[PDB]
């Protein structure tokens, strides 16, 4: 692919993206919808492999059905109210088939599996910008029509997306599976909060992908896709080791760090509604989430595993590529927990 | 989620499309465009909330004029009562009404 | 609500039955695909001719301007799929694990 | 109406003519007469295998060439309307981004045979 | 929600303009110079009221002057009139463009019997003025009452009292 | 009545039960060639002739390259119909016999789906009374499209220019 | 001339259609003749069986269909 | 100018059919812009009634709205007439 | 969304005219020192990764680091501070304009109230 290429290719997706987030129009989201899928599709294909084109499928299936459903809902929502504005919809089972094709495309559960098989299939770049960018726009349709939300139908896929992303994460060994799960997980804590404050499902939203691409650009940096290719790490640059231990702990929820900022303040919003039953599960599961982080940062930190004997030439040799704002988003990650009530400046 | 860009900056993108009683090319009238009229200029300016509870007449209104469920409901009632009168003989439709008159030009 | 409404809905969900339930071939899933899209510019046009909302004439042209830009789609990833496999089954699809 | 009966007409007389072709003759029908033909010996293989098509690329433009032409089309009473000049640009700015399409596809080679 | 007020049948019935299509074009023109005064109420009042049961007198008026038109023309112009619409008349879509020897003979007719000038190109599609002494409709539309607007922000901003008080921040 | 409508909308659901049984390529193109036939001709009946011959044309060029790339890539030894399989077969009536359900208990009673309510009514009936005048309401319409609606046109020929250039990017290879 | 027409026959159609709904529902227990469907008094157009409802098929198709079907 | 005139002659002596296109193409952009009767059309497209001219409430202060269609006051097709 | 919509918003503000009536937060807020602190973090950690010495190296870069920190920061810290007392405005707002459901309760002395004493035995 020629790099003008690529980089049109990215500004498409961004282009649809903002398209829908800035539309006022349900024919110009989908719109937006649609270019953003059919612009993403050659970048999930990019390094050319039968993996790759098989993600790139899967996800054109599922994206193509997600907006077939969509446009549905658009469809039967303008014949009860004639009216094409994006705003509370008119008509419940409208309501319920927009609720079900965002959901779809978002990965929430149980519309999940192609998460971790299309972030398998694709590479690193391709699964980070996949998460972030792919989540940052359904997410948005959503907090616009939050007030129609059956709040029943939300929380149920909410909680299942949690327990699905805790018990996946808990099997897998790679790594982008791993990361796949951890945003069902994610999605789900957002989802979640998402009918009583889209304040904090914004906060969530922010928190979330600081901390996905500074997990992905480590990954990226140590060159490693599996749990035993990143075995090797503190062998050729203990540092990067260092910090993915220090962003798995803040992902994980532990205080003090940047992670715990969003389940409390979700969890604190959610008890404000008088439910108690719903945050104490939530908070409950998370620790699925933080035993396999943790087993992570026991196998590429915490521990030494063997080496092999090239390491030498690698030790020789020094890394030429440069992350961009990779140590912004390590501390952006870890260490904003005294600065949460900039919330307020993010309502 | 929603930047306005377009009432930030001005510009007219989708508004001309979003409702029907816009402005339509040669002053074309839509369907319902008195009851639209009506329900937006009750629902202006009060909010979601308040234009549910308060504008629900209107809402209502255009709602019926869109679908035409009741005026189904009457058809079908007056159709099905003057069918059963004529199966028993009991009514008798007038000439006019049969085709044995000469309308209005 | 006219019992032609009631038609083009129950097209509308029979085709997204087909789509959800694979039998062997990635082609016929995408003709089930596009007849969703049909059954959806029957719907929209339905709608809009008969409520004579003047401007929104021009929707389900767009509608099918990004219906068959989905189509190709769906034919690149079915060639690139032939190309790989010999055959445009969906069983082979299965590299990747859940 | 009038394209109904007539279309009912057309399709009537297709068929009356086809019941003519395959009832008026006398039939005479045994394995060898029809086998299928292959310039008079037996097929190697079978008609249904997989038929390499060589212009892939080109139908799928087509696709796409095919929604310009779509889009295209309403042209003759886009041209009544009072903002002239809107018009004229948008139109050309299609018509200009359909060139530039085939541009990049021909300097791409997209409209190349695979061999 | 109530009963819906119809006209009776007695007073719906007028004197009709029991003429074809064919004469009614052929007599256009000259029908839209004479006439304009009574159609022009009827159009304003028709736009203004936003409703049939509220302008019948004036579609009255406009059937009587119409009437009067024709009967003039029947006067002084039948020969020449009835030539110009029997052309017309064959044409299947009823075009001006083929009878314009028929349609000069029943300009001549017209403008010397009746001193009538056919309008040029141009002036029929004109928007004119109409002076009337009904009022106007103060509520055409049956509008109800609006609800009241919430009320605006009043004071000048204050900082937030004790901060923001979330859980232990002092600021 | 007449009931053309009714009787083209059925015939809708028809094409859409074969070709989403799926015999094969081939079969599934002829029924939504027919759904798209019959969709025409249920729209002209609404009033947009230009829509029905504009859905009508798009869907005939469609599937003219459905019907090379299932020759191609989509073919078997055996190419199956609607008889020749057991599951074809059995989704095929099974949308028969539910699309005649809802036939039959609509015309017979005004029948409430789980979804929506339809009334067993006129389609003449649901139309409107009033006239336009020396023009077509959905051909202004559409030929807004330019004078209306430039943000539409520019979103539109950059989809498809991208459209172009993805499909040359997917079918690279290498 | 030809909006007045038609609004007398409107009007003179509706008045039919009242007088043979009198008729008709007459037994009807809970029935009131001519009660609108809208909450409000503006006058509405009529739909298409409001009009050519109780009337020959002839009529309605002629009405509903006519112009689409002559070519 | 030189490598221009060269490009051009190798143009038209491979490329007939492409630089005829191209030369259609930009007198199609350009000369729209600089023809004075693209005005004249604009003017043409209004000046047709497609529908009713529904007249004013005569206030008693109109005196550019005719009182009756003949009257001098109002628009005047007459550059038209002679066009 | 609670004060999303809210009447007079103008889109994509960051700071409207109106919270230029509140104190401006000062140069030494200990929230703009710990920004100043991220910043200087980050750029410890850019060090790191770049493998040159931690401390020392790069005296320019980690200059930029806390200044562009602190410059966010204070523009970040503006903005919350402006909707903080914005909800405030609203707050009170809400509590004068119903009065009905916001009413004033006599105050009763402990000798008036009578609790339930609980024994700890
Ligand atoms: C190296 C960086 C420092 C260099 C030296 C200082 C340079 C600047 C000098 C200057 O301008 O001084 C004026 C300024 C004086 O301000 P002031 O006008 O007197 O205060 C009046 C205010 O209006 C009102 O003041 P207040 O008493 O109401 O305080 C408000 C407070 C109310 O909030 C609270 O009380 C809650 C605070 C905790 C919230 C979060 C808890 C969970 C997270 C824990 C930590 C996780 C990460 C590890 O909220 C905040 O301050 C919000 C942010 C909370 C953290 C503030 C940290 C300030 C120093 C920044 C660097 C810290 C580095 C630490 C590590 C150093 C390693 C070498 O001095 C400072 O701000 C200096 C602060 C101390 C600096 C040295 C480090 C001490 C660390 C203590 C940690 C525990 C507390
Ligand atoms: C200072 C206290 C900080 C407290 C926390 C605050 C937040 C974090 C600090 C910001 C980031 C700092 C830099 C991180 C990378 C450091 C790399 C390194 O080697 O550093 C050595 C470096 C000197 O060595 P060098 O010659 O440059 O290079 C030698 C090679 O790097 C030699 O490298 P190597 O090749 O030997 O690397 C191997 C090593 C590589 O290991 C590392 O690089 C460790 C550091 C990176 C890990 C993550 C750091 C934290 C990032 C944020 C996460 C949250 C932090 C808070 C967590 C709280 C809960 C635990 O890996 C291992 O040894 C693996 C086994 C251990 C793994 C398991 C333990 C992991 C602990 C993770 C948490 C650590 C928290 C505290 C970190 C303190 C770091 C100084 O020293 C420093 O960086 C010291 C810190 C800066 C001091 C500035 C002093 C300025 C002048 C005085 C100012 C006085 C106050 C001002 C007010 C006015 C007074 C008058
Ligand atoms: C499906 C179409 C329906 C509508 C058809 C509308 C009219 C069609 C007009 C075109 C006709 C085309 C053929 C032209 C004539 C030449 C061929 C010819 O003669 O074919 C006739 C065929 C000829 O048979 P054949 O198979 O030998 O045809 C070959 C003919 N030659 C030799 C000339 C080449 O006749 C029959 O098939 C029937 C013969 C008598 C046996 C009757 C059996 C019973 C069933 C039918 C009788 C009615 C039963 C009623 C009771 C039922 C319940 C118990
Ligand atoms: C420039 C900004 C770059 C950064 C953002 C990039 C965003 C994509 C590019 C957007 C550029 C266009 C934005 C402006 C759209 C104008 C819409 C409209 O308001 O302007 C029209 C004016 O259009 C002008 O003629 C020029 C239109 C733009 C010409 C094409 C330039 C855009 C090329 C885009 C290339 C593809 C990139 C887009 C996807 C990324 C209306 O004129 P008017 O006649 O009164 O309308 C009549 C309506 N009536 C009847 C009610 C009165
Ligand atoms: C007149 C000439 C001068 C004009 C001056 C310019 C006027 C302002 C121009 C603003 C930039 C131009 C537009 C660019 C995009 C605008 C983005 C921003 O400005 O908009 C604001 C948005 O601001 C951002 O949201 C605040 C960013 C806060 C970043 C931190 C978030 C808090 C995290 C908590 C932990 C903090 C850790 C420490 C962080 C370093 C509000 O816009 P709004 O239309 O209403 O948003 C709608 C969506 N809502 C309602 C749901 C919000
Ligand atoms: C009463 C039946 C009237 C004729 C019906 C003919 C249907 C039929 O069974 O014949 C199928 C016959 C072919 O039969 P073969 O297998 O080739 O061998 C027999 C040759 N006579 O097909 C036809 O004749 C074409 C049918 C006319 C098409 C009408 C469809 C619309
Ligand atoms: C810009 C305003 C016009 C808007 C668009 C114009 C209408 C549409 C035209 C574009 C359609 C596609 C054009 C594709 C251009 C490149 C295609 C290409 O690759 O051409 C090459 C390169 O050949 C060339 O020479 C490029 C064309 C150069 C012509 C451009 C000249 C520009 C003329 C400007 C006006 C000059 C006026 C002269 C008037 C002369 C008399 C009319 C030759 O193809 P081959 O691969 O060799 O053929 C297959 C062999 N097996
Ligand atoms: C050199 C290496 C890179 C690190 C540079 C650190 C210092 C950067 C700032 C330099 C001074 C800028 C300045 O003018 O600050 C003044 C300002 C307060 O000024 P003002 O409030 O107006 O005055 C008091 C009025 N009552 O002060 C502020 O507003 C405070 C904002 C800065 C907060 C800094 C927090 C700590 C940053 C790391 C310090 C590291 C010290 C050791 C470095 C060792 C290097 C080998």
């Amino acid at each position: 692919m020629n790099p003008i290429i690529y980089t049109t290719l990215i500004m498409t997706v961004m282009s649809g993206t903002m398209l829908v987030m800035i539309s006022s129009h349900w024919l110009l989201i989908w719109i937006g919808f649609e270019m953003n899928l059919l612009a993403m599709i050659p970048v999930l294909m990019k390094n050319f492999n039968p993996r790759a084109t098989e993600a790139a499928t899967k996800y054109f299936l599922t994206q193509a059905t997600a907006s077939m459903m969509l446009m549905m809902a658009i469809i039967i929502n303008l014949l009860y109210s004639g009216q094409w504005t994006i705003t509370k919809m008119f008509n419940p089972v409208a309501m319920t088939m927009m609720t079900m094709a965002l959901a779809m495309k978002l990965g929430l559960s149980p519309f999940h599996f192609w998460v971790p098989e299309v972030t398998q299939g694709i590479s690193l770049q391709a699964g980070l910008l996949l998460l972030t960018w792919q989540k940052l726009a359904p997410l948005s349709v959503l907090c616009q029509i939050s007030q129609s939300i059956n709040p029943n139908l939300m929380l149920t896929m909410a909680m299942l997306s949690i327990l699905i992303g805790g018990w996946g994460g808990l099997n897998q060994t790679q790594l982008r599976k791993i990361m796949a799960y951890s945003s069902i997980a994610h999605m789900g804590w957002m989802t979640a909060v998402l009918p009583y404050n889209t304040t904090m499902t914004i906060l969530n939203l922010l928190i979330y992908i600081t901390m996905t691409l500074a997990m992905f650009m480590l990954l990226i940096h140590s060159s490693a896709t599996t749990t035993l290719s990143l075995s090797h790490t503190w062998n050729k640059m203990p540092v990067i080791t260092s910090l993915m231990m220090v962003t798995l702990l803040s992902m994980g929820g532990l205080p003090p760090l940047s992670g715990f900022m969003p389940k409390w303040m979700i969890i604190q919003e959610m008890t404000k509604n008088e439910s108690i039953i719903m945050p104490t599960l939530m908070a409950m599961t998370a620790l699925l989430n933080l035993y396999f982080y943790m087993r992570l940062a026991y196998s590429s930190s915490l521990t030494m595993f063997p080496s092999t004997n090239n390491m030498k030439m690698k030790w020789q040799f020094e890394h030429t590529k440069q992350m961009k704002l990779l140590p912004t988003m390590i501390v952006l990650s870890t260490l904003v927990l005294p600065m949460t009530p900039a919330l307020s400046s993010l309502n | 989620p929603f930047f306005d860009v377009q009432k930030r900056l001005g510009l007219d993108l989708d508004r001309w499309m979003t409702i029907q009683s816009a402005e339509q090319p040669h002053k074309i009238p839509g369907r319902c465009h008195a009851f639209e009229k009506e329900w937006i200029e009750c629902a202006h300016g009060i909010g979601g909330i308040r234009a549910e509870k308060e504008c629900k007449i209107e809402f209502d209104d255009f709602v019926e004029c869109l679908l035409r469920q009741k005026t189904m409901k009457r058809l079908s009632a007056i159709k099905r009562q003057r069918d059963k009168l004529i199966k028993e003989g009991k009514y008798t439709p007038p000439p006019h009404h049969l085709g044995k008159e000469d309308p209005r030009p | 609500m006219p019992l032609v409404y009631m038609n083009i809905i129950m097209a509308f969900a029979i085709a997204l039955a087909g789509l959800l339930m694979y039998r062997s071939h990635l082609m016929s899933s995408l003709l089930c695909l596009e007849g969703m899209m049909l059954s959806l510019f029957i719907m929209s046009t339905l709608i809009i001719l008969n409520t004579h909302f003047t401007l929104a004439n021009m929707m389900p042209i767009i509608l099918l301007v990004f219906a068959a830009c989905e189509a190709a789609l769906g034919l690149s990833l079915l060639v690139m799929v032939s190309n790989t496999y010999g055959t445009d089954y969906v069983q082979n699809l299965n590299l990747l694990q859940c | 109406m009038n394209i109904m009966l007539t279309l009912l007409t057309n399709v009537t007389l297709a068929s009356l003519l086809v019941l003519i072709a395959f009832w008026l003759p006398q039939l005479n029908a045994y394995s060898e007469k029809t086998s299928p033909y292959e310039c008079g010996f037996d097929p190697m293989g079978s008609a249904r295998l997989p038929f390499s098509m060589k212009f892939f690329l080109v139908a799928i433009t087509f696709l796409l060439f095919d929604l310009e032409i779509a889009l295209l089309l309403p042209l003759p009473w886009a041209s009544q309307t009072n903002n002239l000049k809107t018009m004229l640009t948008m139109a050309l700015f299609l018509l200009i981004l359909l060139a530039a399409s085939l541009a990049y596809e021909w300097t791409q080679k997209g409209l190349e045979w695979a061999e | 929600p109530g009963i819906v007020e119809l006209p009776t049948l007695e007073d719906l019935k007028v004197q009709e303009v029991k003429v074809s299509s064919s004469v009614l074009k052929a007599a256009a023109h000259h029908y839209g110079a004479q006439c304009d005064k009574p159609n022009k109420e009827f159009m304003l009042c028709r736009w203004e009221e936003k409703d049939p049961r509220r302008c019948l007198e004036e579609g009255k008026l406009v059937n009587q002057c119409a009437l009067d038109f024709f009967r003039q023309i029947k006067r002084h112009c039948a020969e020449p009139f009835t030539e110009y619409w029997t052309c017309i008349d064959y044409s299947g879509l009823q075009l001006f463009r083929h009878c314009r020897k028929q349609q000069a003979k029943f300009d001549e007719c017209v403008l010397d019997k009746l001193g009538w000038v056919r309008p040029d190109l141009g002036e029929l599609s004109k928007v004119t003025k109409v002076k009337t002494d009904r009022p106007l409709p103060e509520n055409p539309y049956h509008s109800r009452a609006r609800p009241e607007p919430n009320p605006e922000a009043e004071g000048d901003l204050k900082p937030a009292k004790h901060g923001s008080r979330l859980f232990f921040w002092t600021m | 009545t007449m009931y053309i409508a009714f009787i083209l909308s059925t015939i809708f659901v028809i094409g859409f039960v074969g070709f989403s049984s799926k015999p094969s390529p081939i079969y599934g193109g002829l029924g939504l060639i027919v759904s798209g036939g019959v969709g025409c001709g249920i729209v002209l009946n609404f009033g947009g002739s230009f829509l029905g011959l504009m859905v009508f044309l798009i869907y005939l060029g469609g599937m003219l390259v459905v019907f090379g790339y299932t020759t191609a890539m989509a073919t078997e030894m055996y190419p199956e119909v609607w008889v020749s399989n057991k599951t074809v077969f059995g989704a095929f009536v099974s949308g028969l016999m539910m699309e005649f359900c809802m036939v039959y208990y609509a015309l017979k009673e005004e029948e409430v789906e789980i979804i929506f309510k339809f009334n067993g009514l006129g389609d003449w009936v649901i139309y409107d009374t009033g006239d336009s005048g020396f023009f077509s309401e959905e051909a202004m319409g559409i030929a807004a499209l330019y004078s209306y609606g430039t943000w539409l046109v520019i979103v539109t020929g950059w989809s498809l220019l991208i459209g172009v250039v993805v499909i040359m990017e997917i079918t690279r290879g290498n | 001339l030809f909006q007045a027409e038609k609004d007398r026959r409107v009007l003179q159609m509706l008045r039919e259609n009242l007088e043979e709904e009198a008729i008709i529902m007459k037994d009807v227990p809970d029935w009131k003749v001519g009660e609108s469907v809208f909450h409000t008094t503006r006058w509405v157009t009529p739909m298409m069986g409001e009009l050519y409802g109780l009337r020959t098929n002839e009529e309605i198709l002629s009405a509903t269909y006519g112009f689409i079907w002559y070519t | 100018a030189g490598r221009i005139a060269s490009f051009l002659k190798n143009a038209w002596a491979k490329e007939p059919v492409l630089v005829a296109s191209f030369a259609i193409g930009g007198l199609a952009i350009i000369l729209p812009s600089l023809s004075p009767y693209t005005n004249y059309a604009i003017r043409i497209n209004r000046a047709t009634p497609y529908n009713y001219p529904v007249p004013l409430r005569d206030d008693g202060n109109m005196p550019d709205v005719p009182s009756h269609p003949q009257d001098p006051q109002g628009p005047s097709l007459e550059w038209l007439k002679n066009l | 969304t609670m004060m999303s919509g809210r009447p007079g918003r103008v889109p994509l503000q960051f700071l409207p005219n109106e919270a230029r009536s509140l104190p401006p937060p000062k140069l030494t807020d200990p929230r703009l020192v710990y920004m100043g602190f991220l910043g200087y973090c980050s750029g410890l950690i850019d060090n790191a990764i770049r493998r040159r010495p931690v401390v020392s190296a790069g005296l320019h870069r980690q200059l930029l680091y806390v200044t562009s920190f602190v410059f966010f920061g204070y523009y970040l810290l503006k903005r919350q501070d402006y909707m903080y007392a914005l909800r405030d405005h609203d707050m009170f707002a809400y509590v004068k304009s119903h009065p009905e459901d916001f009413p004033e309760k006599d105050k009763k002395t402990y000798g008036e109230i009578l609790e339930e004493f609980h024994p700890v035995r």
